């Protein structure tokens, strides 16, 4: 429950938890396929790659070490797990990794066999991963010539004219210590790692800092990737949504619980106290969707994705669920805004704290790195049932009434509408 | 309801059309777009194109009947004024 975080060449962040079996260490760098380019596009993935390779990977088996890496839109992560014990030795495979072997791991036999493997990875992603598949295209004409609109694994065309020189020139432009955050979950104390770091000095590449670029910026527009012979249709449909670090960072948050996420096929989901329900189950609209209020850096996303086999009636779909999102500007009701709040909680305490210390790593420092700080699952609550029916409409005639939106789908969209019909449903006809 | 017969055009989700894959399609939104008033400087030079090609089929089709419709009428003219009464008697009946 305590979020300690201290400074003395390097910021070093943890969180301690007594009841866990092992212990989580790694660092956390304050770039993302955000800080790509079009070109380089790829680079961060690539490098989590080798990370991961067999060599470095066996290097860390035999030691009794697991790896783990996540590449984001604003962060990258590289972690190591251990036994609490082990602590010490986590350490010693962060820095043999990152200035010992940051010349070991590029080498032309492993660097090729890797670039192979990511190939053939981002290939069956973009082949048969549909509903990311479509969110990764929403990103990306949501945010079209801007940082948000690059996808983190990196495109097949950039990634296959790639070198081990782009590794690194990205590696010595933000891999740099003031875009860095040590992390360590598990059950170690702040002031036993902070001592095994403070011990070993040595600064490499001290006083540089990153390369700047424009800000990010929602567009209004959409990219429809028809596909006849897929035999469903995936569409994600979204509104500029909120920035992480904004007042209604929670009040979007919200919005999405009280239409949630949906599956025709589970029992108990057809049963949720959600008014959207009735509509889509008379005629069995579609097999899932799921409400989601993505946030980043400078902005976010706040939509839904769905997936269908209903492919006449896919205006239905989109009428019903953009008439719900209308009630949110003049007629949410109390009750509703309830419902949200009880599961708003429920499922960001299942977030903040599972039986996972890598998980915890990778929200901890996602957090430190944009605000410094991390607010307490407890302080989040507090903001949460603090929001009224008032605060959702004030919210919604801001965000969602009258505003562009953004479209991606794939599949058997021939059913999916202009952009205009979609568009003018963001509203209602009133005297 | 009672069956329907078959015909070339369907509806939204069964159009009729071959089975479309590999073309990817965007646009942006009219609202993000700039008020109408670029369609000059950018938009008036390529325009009257499609008349520049058709122009022809119009015109020639047109002169022919113009000319023949002005001659007749000028005949006619002739005809019925003092110079022409004799070949009037002549073409007449």
């Amino acid at each position: 429950a305590e979020v300690t975080q201290l400074s003395n060449g390097i910021v070093v962040a943890t969180e301690h938890n007594p009841s866990a079996h092992t212990a989580s260490v790694g660092v956390v760098f304050g770039s993302g396929a955000a800080n790509e380019n079009p070109y380089n596009n790829g680079v961060s993935n690539l490098w989590k790659n080798i990370f991961l390779s067999k060599e470095n990977s066996a290097v860390a088996a035999k030691e009794g070490l697991a790896l783990s890496s996540n590449i984001s839109r604003d962060f990258q992560s590289y972690i190591v797990s251990s036994l609490p014990g082990s602590t010490d030795k986590s350490l010693d495979f962060l820095n043999q990794s990152f200035i010992q072997q940051k010349a070991n791991l590029l080498s032309s036999s492993n660097f090729e066999a890797t670039k192979k493997s990511v190939l053939k990875q981002v290939q069956d992603f973009e082949d048969n991963d549909h509903p990311n598949r479509v969110l990764e295209h929403l990103h990306s004409t949501a945010f079209q010539n801007t940082p948000l609109s690059l996808p983190t694994r990196g495109t097949l065309e950039s990634l296959e004219n790639l070198v081990v020189a782009d590794l690194e020139s990205f590696a010595n432009n933000h891999f740099l210590n003031s875009n860095a955050v040590v992390v360590g979950t598990g059950n170690i104390k702040h002031e036993d790692l902070v001592n095994s770091i403070e011990s070993k000095n040595l600064s490499l590449q001290t006083g540089t800092k990153p390369v700047l670029k424009k800000k990010a910026a929602f567009l209004g527009s959409e990219v429809r990737l028809r596909d006849d012979t897929l035999p469903k249709a995936w569409i994600s449909l979204a509104v500029e949504g909120e920035p992480v670090n904004s007042p209604n960072y929670f009040v979007a948050k919200l919005a999405a619980q009280i239409f949630g996420s949906y599956n025709a096929f589970e029992p108990a989901s057809r049963l949720q106290g959600i008014k959207l329900l009735d509509n889509i189950q008379e005629y069995q609209l579609c097999d899932n969707f799921n409400h989601f209020s993505l946030s980043y850096k400078d902005s976010g996303l706040w939509g839904f994705s769905t997936a269908t086999r209903n492919v006449t009636m896919i205006d239905d779909l989109i009428h019903f669920t953009l008439k719900q999102w209308n009630r949110l500007t003049i007629s949410v009701t109390d009750t509703e805004v309830e419902r949200a709040k009880s599961l708003l909680k429920l499922q960001l305490g299942q977030l903040y704290e599972s039986g996972n210390p890598v998980n915890d790593a990778n929200l901890l420092g996602a957090e430190v790195l944009i605000k410094g700080s991390k607010l307490s699952l407890g302080e989040a609550f507090k903001k949460i049932d603090a929001i009224t029916v008032k605060d959702v409409k004030a919210w919604a005639g801001k965000r969602l009434w009258d505003q562009d939106i953004a479209i991606a789908g794939t599949g058997q969209i021939e059913g999916l509408l202009d952009y205009m019909r979609i568009r003018s449903d963001m509203s209602m006809m009133r005297w | 309801g009672p069956p329907s017969g078959k015909t070339y055009m369907g509806w939204w989700g069964h159009m009729g059309g071959p089975k479309q894959k590999g073309i990817t399609s965007y646009a942006v939104s009219p609202y993000a777009q700039k008020p109408l008033q670029g369609i000059f400087h950018n938009a008036v030079f390529n325009s009257f194109r499609r008349f520049k090609s058709q122009f022809l089929y119009v015109l020639i089709p047109a002169g022919i009947y113009w000319y023949w419709w002005k001659n007749g009428n000028e005949y006619n003219e002739f005809l019925y004024s003092k110079a022409g009464r004799e070949e009037l008697e002549r073409v007449n009946v």
